[PDB]
């Protein structure tokens, strides 16, 4: 059996369990890796047939109009297909999502949000919990002089989802090392003679305040982030939500929360969203498909881009 | 299981000793067209045994390849991978007998007396490609395997126990008592008649007899396994060399190491050349290297010409890439280590100044003098890749000098002084100053990097993205097509034949390009002279390409126009270093005005009524002042016939007006 | 150490009968010197 358990591996092993006090170990006898039981709560939601919005509705139900983020939160749950290229090559097949914002926007709850619903969400503030607890480390032994690797904030939620507040407080050499997880989903670690890669396979997901603290109206956008083109451009549905008072917005808002605090309910009677169990099983099963797309929309694609590409020449200016 | 059969094993070696020709070699490997029949005929072991019985060298070197090249000893092959021992003593005993037989049986001469006394030992080498370190099982405990790996720490030459000398402390008589299967046996009483006082004898310590042994440690992966080392092959490893290991596979209690018995220290023909005398070679191997990238030719050769190296001679060759953050930076470099031997993948923060450098220390209790390995030591000989080269920290950025320049990492701290050796080859990336390449700004101030640093580099990639879509459009389709539903072993197997068998040598000729092209380079005035060395290793990496033993104008003219290229020099401003973003003008007119005009007089003014365009060349192009491109004359040719004032009734001729 | 070669290389030519020389993988091989009234040789030059 030797060489079939590998490190990082979530698995459910057999075997024995053996011992003045005695100490215990596990003698291994059969492993394995991670149904109609669950298909039937399955059936009931696509037999509804309300996919995009329920569920985007259902991510966060205490909180006020943020449909198009949830969406995107959607997505990011749900993520893309990561196309093994061939000949040596790789493309990312996940989203990364970036949620400017005011104070006051709650912009933060949907990181709690999101670390909560997602099975492998690790949630971080601050400068990434320091240098020390965003990427990782190799740390001797005092027993067996061997050194072990002791994960970071990036390298536990490998395969998940990594929510990081306060981006722009982020030091130099935490937000170079995002670069490279962001692009490359993996760490390359040189220190003490090691030479070591990490599985760094996250959803990056950061949510931070204005540079400047807040935005008027008469500020520019690209003077409210600390952060270069390069990671803005690593970014994709890159957020910015302002904050604009109005007597008919501000009332929604207030209402929506007031209500949160008032009743265990959403304020909707007409919606009721689906119970995060019933949502981890069907963001899950549909995880499991891997839709191709057809030639037609190909050459739409290369339209639409062309259409958009175009276009930033004179925005920019 | 003793399966050894003295007899028959003894027959087989006499038969593959007596009977091997260097001709069966070409059969297993088949390169059947490689037979010469003018010395693979000879027998090939015995060659070995009239060179060792003269020079008095107690050694031979086995082949274990040609065991399976002849056919009696395919059957002795493998269970030489079990049982060693007994074919030393066989060996033995034919040398012996080669002594005997071919020499004074034969009369020949009597140059083996002290043979007799002597004894030797055969050392199996060439074992086929075992699956490695990390692959070993307890199965293969004993039985002989190859690994290859890196040296870290040696130990110094211990003296082992062979022969103990004891002295009677009462009588003072000698005895020489010999190890048997590593046990000493103490005398309880003195030999003598006379003298039989029950423990009376003592060991003398310096009197005894000692072998060498030598503990090295090799690390194949970052795993490690301990190695022994006996006898005459001391002296032979040094702390971060590399080394093919062939030995057998132990464990005592658990202590898994390896009794080595061997220690290294260094068809398809055809098929190369049906691509080496194509015609689309160049673009080809160029385009196979990124099949997932859109054109970027200029990216690919370099890239390619990084691989292909220069020639060291009694080399590497170092490329930055500066682009917008958007534009198949990182893809290359992933390839680049995932495509050649043991590179290494670097970053900014990612690494330190003693991450590149391998970290020296001292043993705490054998005092020599370790190292724990390091990126720019474990990529000796090959690629290492580093990204964000900008952000690279001042003190890691500072032993890059030496690094590059002389392929060497001194260090002088407390107790230690000694320097390395880290002959690699770099290819880094940098984003731009800021956000995005801004033309406004000069090209110097674009990037970060101090000239110093900068002038080390050979090539300098400026990467720029463009809002065309006549390029735009193309490179849509080429990443659309590729997420629906020469290769890599071709590509390496040809890497790997030119790097091992190709040699240029630059010519007389190609000499003088060189010259002319830094002095009008340096005439612009950051013309250093590491870039004219950087033209000379891309004049002999573009012949090594070509499989040609020598270097010539066209390599010279390419490698000067991909640094140019490359730089982009045409397009930047030579007085403030600024980016044209616009690469007819009116001179342009003139000058084509004028060229029709002068082929309107040079026709009607020859004494023939009709010319070739070879003809014209000759008279005009060639005559006077450098060639020029002669496209230029059919572009002229071709608007005077539009405009009828010239005849062109073929390619071939060139007529007067009717 | 060039002109040591010329020196070890020297001695053979004035001593042809206690060192030969033979070559090995383009190198060369110094056979056991048996050293014998060493200083006779150098003044018949
Ligand atoms: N639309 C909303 N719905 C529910 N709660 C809200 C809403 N807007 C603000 N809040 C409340 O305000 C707080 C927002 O703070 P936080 O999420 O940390 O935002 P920021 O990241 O700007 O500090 C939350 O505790 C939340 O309860
Ligand atoms: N010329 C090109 N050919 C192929 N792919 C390209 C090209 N230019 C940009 N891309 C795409 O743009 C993305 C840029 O990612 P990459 O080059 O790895 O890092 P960065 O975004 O820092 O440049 C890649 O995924 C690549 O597929
Ligand atoms: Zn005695």
């Amino acid at each position: 059996l030797v060489r079939s358990l590998s490190p990082g591996d979530i698995v459910d092993v057999t075997g024995i369990f053996l011992p003045l006090l005695t100490e215990t170990y596990l003698e291994a006898q059969f492993v394995r890796q991670h149904t109609s039981d669950v298909e039937e709560r399955v059936m009931e939601l696509i037999t509804s047939g309300d996919v995009y919005n329920r569920l985007a509705k259902s991510i966060a139900p205490e909180i006020y109009g943020n449909l198009d983020v949830k969406k995107a939160l959607l997505l990011l749950l749900v993520g893309g297909v990561d196309k093994r290229v061939g000949d040596g090559m790789k493309i990312r097949g996940d989203i990364n999502v970036c949620l400017m914002g005011d104070p006051g926007v709650a912009k933060s709850q949907l990181l709690k949000a999101i670390c909560k619903i997602s099975p492998r969400g690790v949630y971080t503030t601050g400068k990434g919990s320091s240098g020390v607890g965003l990427t990782a480390a190799v740390m001797k032994d005092p027993v067996t002089d061997e050194m072990i690797l002791e994960g970071g904030a990036l390298v536990l939620a490998d395969n998940g989802i990594c929510c990081i507040d306060e981006f722009d407080k982020m030091d130099e050499s935490d937000r170079t090392a995002i670069h490279e997880v962001m692009e490359q989903q993996t760490i390359s670690i040189s220190k003490a003679g090691i030479n070591t890669t990490l599985n760094a396979r996250t959803s990056i997901l950061a949510a931070a305040n204005p540079l400047y603290g807040r935005y008027n109206p008469r500020l520019s956008p690209l003077d409210n982030i600390n952060l270069p083109a390069a990671l803005l451009s690593r970014f994709d549905i890159l957020f910015l939500m302002l904050d604009i008072p109005s007597r008919d917005d501000d009332e929604k808002l207030a209402e929506h929360v007031t209500y949160v605090h008032m009743h265990n309910k959403q304020p909707d009677l007409d919606f009721t969203p689906v119970e995060p169990s019933k949502m981890r099983e069907y963001i899950a099963y549909a995880k499991t498909k891997r839709p191709v797309m057809s030639e037609a929309v190909n050459d739409y694609v290369v339209q639409a881009y062309i259409r958009l590409r175009q276009d930033s020449k004179r925005e920019m200016d | 299981g003793t399966n050894v059969s003295i007899q028959e094993c003894t027959t087989n070696f006499r038969n593959f000793l007596m009977s091997f020709k260097y001709k069966f070699r070409k059969i297993l490997d088949e390169r059947e067209e490689f037979i010469n029949n003018t010395t693979d005929e000879e027998l090939y072991y015995i060659k070995q045994l009239n060179e060792m019985r003269e020079l008095g060298t107690s050694n031979l070197n086995l082949d274990a390849r040609n065991l399976l090249a002849y056919k009696q000893t395919e059957d002795l092959y493998h269970q030489l991978l079990n049982y060693p021992q007994e074919v030393i003593s066989i060996m033995d005993q034919t040398i012996k007998d080669c002594m005997v037989s071919l020499i004074v049986d034969n009369n020949l001469d009597y140059d083996l007396d002290e043979i007799e006394t002597k004894f030797y030992k055969v050392r199996p080498y060439n074992v086929g490609s075992c699956k490695g370190m990390r692959e070993l099982n307890p199965n293969d405990i004993d039985k002989l395997i190859n690994l290859k790996g890196l040296v870290l720490r040696s130990t110094p030459v211990i003296p082992d126990m062979k022969v103990a000398f004891f002295k009677c402390n009462v009588c003072d008589h000698t005895m020489a008592v010999e190890i048997d299967r590593g046990v000493i046996q103490e005398p309880a009483r003195c030999e003598r008649i006379d003298c039989n006082e029950p423990n009376s004898m003592s060991l003398i310590h310096n009197r005894c007899s000692f072998a060498d042994k030598q503990v090295i440690k090799l690390q194949e992966t970052p795993h490690s396994i301990s190695l022994c080392v006996y006898d005459e092959l001391v002296d032979s490893c040094r702390a971060g060399d590399r080394i093919e290991v062939t030995g057998t596979f132990r464990s005592i209690p658990y202590k898994t190491y390896v009794d080595v018995v061997h220690v290294k220290k260094v068809q398809d023909l055809a098929k190369i050349r049906e691509v080496a005398a194509r015609e689309d070679l160049y673009s080809l191997l160029a385009r196979s290297i990124a099949p997932s990238i859109y054109e970027l030719e200029d990216v690919k050769k370099g890239i390619l010409l990084q691989l292909f190296g220069g020639t060291n001679k009694t080399g590497d060759i170092n490329i930055l890439l500066c682009g917008d953050p958007s534009t198949s930076k990182s893809q290359i470099l992933q390839y680049v280590h995932k495509i050649t031997p043991r590179g290494v993948y670097t970053s900014g923060k990612g690494s330190s100044a003693v991450g590149l450098t391998a970290y020296i220390t001292r043993d705490v209790d054998t005092k020599q003098l370790v190292l724990e390995s390091g990126a720019l030591v474990l990529s000796d000989g090959g690629v290492c890749c580093i990204d964000e080269f900008d952000k690279m920290s001042d003190s890691t950025r500072s032993v890059l000098h030496e690094v590059m320049e002389q392929q060497t990492i001194s260090i002088a701290k407390a107790g230690i002084i000694t320097t390395l050796n880290a002959r690699s080859s770099i290819l880094a990336s940098a984003n731009p100053i800021g956000s995005r390449y801004n033309p406004n700004l000069p090209v110097t101030e674009n990037i970060d990097l101090p000239p110093p640093l900068l002038s080390r580099f050979d090539l300098v990639y400026l990467v720029l993205d463009k809002v065309d879509e006549k390029n735009d459009r193309e490179l849509a389709k080429h990443l659309t097509n590729l997420y629906l539903e020469l290769p890599v072993e071709f590509l390496t197997m040809y890497i790997s034949y030119a790097k091992e068998h190709i040699h240029p040598i630059i010519t007389e000729a190609a000499k003088t390009e060189l010259v002319r092209a830094y002095v009008g380079m340096r005439k612009m005035g950051t013309a250093t002279t590491r870039q004219l060395e950087s033209m000379i290793r891309l004049a002999e990496a573009h012949a090594k390409m070509k499989l040609k033993n020598v270097v010539e104008l066209e390599d010279v003219q390419e490698a000067v126009r991909l640094i140019r290229s490359a730089i982009k020099d045409y397009a930047t401003d030579p007085k403030t270093g600024k980016i044209d973003m616009n690469l007819k003008s009116v001179i342009q007119r003139k000058l084509q005005e004028d060229l029709s005009r002068e082929i309107m007089n040079v026709l009607k003014d020859q004494a023939s009524d009709s010319m070739s365009f070879n003809e014209l060349i000759k008279q005009i192009n060639e005559h006077s002042q450098d060639r020029v491109e002669s496209s230029d004359i059919q572009e002229a040719l071709s608007r005077l016939q539009q405009e009828d004032k010239v005849i062109v009734l073929g390619e071939g001729v060139r007529r007067s007006v009717r | 150490t060039k002109e040591a070669s010329e020196i070890l290389a020297g001695l053979q030519g004035i001593l042809p009968m206690d060192i030969s020389v033979h070559q090995v993988d383009g190198g060369l091989k110094v056979y056991r010197w048996n050293s014998l009234d060493k200083n006779r040789f150098s003044k018949l030059l």
